[PDB]
RNA sequence: UAAGGUGAUAUGAACCGUUAUAACCGGCGAUUUCCGAAUGGGGAAACCCAGUGUGUUUCGACACACUAUCAUUAACUGAAUCCAUAGGUUAAUGAGGCGAACCGGGGGAACUGAAACAUCUAAGUACCCCGAGGAAAAGAAAUCAACCGAGAUUCCCCCAG
RNA sequence: AGGGUGACAGCCCCGUACACAAAAAUGCACAUGCUGUGAGCUCGAUGAGUAGGGCGGGACACGUGGUAUCCUGUCUGAAUA
RNA sequence: UUUUGUAUAAUGGGUCAGCGACUUAUAUUCUGUAGCAAGGUUAACCGAAUAGGGGAGCCGAAGGGAAACCGAGUCUUAACUGGGCGUUAAGUUGCAGGGUAUAGACCCGAAACCCGGUGAUCUAGCCAUGGGCAGGUUGAAGGUUGGGUAACACUAACUGGAGGACCGAACCGACUAAUGUUGAAAAAUUAGCGGAUGACUUGUGGCUGGGGGUGAAAGGCCAAUCAAACCGGGAGAUAGCU
RNA sequence: GUUUAUUAAAAACACAGCACUGUGCAAACACGAAAGUGGACGUAUACGGUGUGACGCCUGCCCGGUGCCGGAAGGUUAAUUGAUGGGGUUAGCGCAAGCGAAGCUCUUGAUCGAAGCCCCGGUAAACGGCGGCCGUAACUAUAACGGUCCUAAGGUAGCGA
RNA sequence: UGAGCCUUGAUGUGUAGGAUAGGUGGGAGGCUUUGAAGUGUGGACGCCAGUCUGCAUGGAGCCGACCUUGAAAUACCACCCUUUAAUGUUUGAUGUUCUAACGUUGACCCGUAAUCCGGGUUGCGGACAGUGUCUGGUGGGUAGUUUGACUGGGGCGGUCU
RNA sequence: GCUUGACUGCGAGCGUGACGGCGCGAGCAGGUGCGAAAGCAGGUCAUAGUGAUCCGGUGGUUCUGAAUGGAAGGGCCAUCGCUCAACGGAUAAAAGGUACUCCGGGGA
């Protein structure tokens, strides 16, 4: 799937409104990527799909803090 | 960011102070595989009698 | 509770019982083959094929019992790579499936109306999917009011077409 | 009240109104006991990639209109009684 | 029934019996009627439950003006001899009925659009495993020998069995004609006809699903249907039409 | 050979051959939200698309138009950047008429800005085009020939009454 | 290499004139023996007019309304402007190189007698490729639709005020 | 020759249309021009020279001002942009084919 891990962001649905304003279904897809985090606690190559968002969220709780999170909230990684 | 540098990193070395860094260069390098630390003021006030 | 009674089409045959163990009704139990979530492996559903432990005054052949997957926890073990982890095994607990409406969330049209048709309307309706309960959802103010105040949410009537 | 009994039944029959009855299981009340959850007082603390903003959408009666408020895919980004 | 107009040779009815088409709710207007009257009347709800209580609110007696505002007057204008609109006429609530609005809105009927499902047991193409092709001819490359050539080339015999080869059964098709046309058959029968060792044919099982599949390309096939299958749902789609 | 099962078995369709274009392999392309498969367990003597249709003689002329392939100075040009200017608001200054600081807000949009287009050159086994007006040879007809028409150029070979 | 920005120094010939006057300010003394005017060279500016300055010669002064000039001082101190040069900060353009993101349908190792995938090592690329949001061009590949009425039948022609 | 009446607010009453509209109008109120004056002038000899509405642009007017004071916006008045030519204007925006045709009604 593609839900953000960190975050939980979703794909949510969306319109192309052109000039003549007719309507289009389309859908937002996030920018998401699959990065390599090597952790001090548990000294492991930690890979986790996130968005261009969820990498920033993790430079500013640390990713020892988003890992507790993970566990609290019941995803894996 | 405003990470602090640790080791003999070249030049925008600054061997502890706080100077500006893209973050490209911040995480991968200086975050993990060290030499330098970040700024939430946990870690550099543990790290100010070092 | 009882002199009647053995479901009905459906008689017949053979009995039971009349003062408390006939039959009937209710509560508490036992039995519950095979298929179906079907869960020992498989499968053209009601069939095929095993493994482990345990039992034979006939220890050949059968019978009793257990063995799916996943989540969580605990214990024992355990790579590349030395420590570690991944991975593997066992045990306890729990989930799977079905069901008419109501409810919450995620997707979501077109016929048609505009006397055509594209914005719009039809409409977040139908349908699909996930999840829960006897209700759910919502809910104790970063809300309304206007210099006077009211004091969570939900529901009904007005405001008001 | 109603139904049946050979035609239309208060008094023929089953019932109805009323008055009682539970071995065992079970619903709901108070009463008591146990295992757990946790009062109250004072001193603090006040929820950061968040509010807000650009672009692109959706939802509030409100279709971008002079368009607030609420939701966010993308890009950024505060203040601290 | 439709029409300027029908015995019309315009449309419809075999007959009988049963069933079958102007309703319901909520709003507003007019009329009839009833209660009260410058007032009328409650909705939800409470309830000793068609009572009683509840007058939130709606309608009306006052309108002019875009509005502020003014007021039996007011607006337009600098101001009106005026003018425009009003003032000197009783409404309101039940009930019944005639209309309109929104709901299927008097009933019956499309061809079609969209969503959710079901089918490659028929047919089109493919994949894997098997089977079938009676019989009779034409005689390639090559092999050998001989003639011939300076030598090859070339030629004459036998051997050889190549072929989207020929003729012709099974088999696979369906060109002409006839019978058949409420047939024996929702495409067949009889007699001629084409391929028939291959671009063949065929048994069994699997795969490709609808705005798609597949197609030696006809807009053909996809369960006797195909210019978009089938069935269910939106759906009592809509019709200014009969 | 193949096809309009069930009006059209053919002149159609297919066909080997030829030619052009795409494609260097994680290929082009196609099915798929994606994964991945097919292409292919192949590798430019290969694959995909288009076009003609054994073979033999051959396939002339025109690059303006419409596509494609390049080239590239100038011109225009989206997202983004938000320079100046204007307006609202007011601490304050002004008996008031009015003006106005910072802050915030609104509006205008100078500059940066790629492809595409305009522009230039190729490409006809790419799509297409291959003309009019007069004069002129025998019996006629025709025009080897002789002018004009600036649309990019005017039917060659072979044939056809 | 284009640009901002921070200090440090040049730099200014309308015209008379002791003479290639930046603008306003404070301002009749600052500076020089911790060695100055005033000449002589090199580097160097330039409208070759003239000036700046290292070194050296020289060994005690230049300066002030000085009278002129629209505007008076390299007497000095401040905000600095015009032009221009160097170092240094900072933002982009162009180009080279590297690894740590990332890609690997290269090899190898382990879970694992396993063509998936995951972990690990190594090799070649490498901040490209690719993806998400925003945006211009292309786009019957696909989807929803428009495509008028009178009318000696319809269409053409023609008309609608 | 001289001037701007091609003027502002009105208008009893009437013609003409289904309606929207259109056409004539003495006189009055205010302020002008010409003529000495009586008077005349609310465009031209009349009848053609045209386009509703919606959305806005500009100017004026304290009329409204979603707590208050303003402002944006809206209203009033003045005025601009439609060959909406199918000209009482279905959209800001629209061409062909059906001998494959399919429904509904009438016709040789």
């Amino acid at each position: 799937s593609r839900v953000c891990q960190v975050t939980g962001k979703r794909p949510v649905t969306g319109n192309n409104r052109s000039h003549a304003l007719n309507a289009t279904k389309r859908r937002f897809l996030p920018n998401l990527h699959s990065h390599r985090f090597w952790v001090e606690s548990e000294k492991r190559f930690v890979t986790l799909r996130v968005s261009a968002k969820g990498m920033r969220v993790i430079d500013k709780k640390g990713i020892d803090t988003v890992l507790a999170e993970l566990r609290a909230r019941g995803e894996k990684y | 960011m405003q990470v602090i540098l640790l080791d003999k990193v070249a030049n925008l070395g600054s061997l502890g102070d706080q100077v500006n860094v893209k973050a490209g260069y911040a995480r991968n390098f200086l975050v993990p595989q060290g030499k330098a630390v970040p700024a939430t003021k946990k870690n550099i006030e543990f790290f100010e009698a070092r």
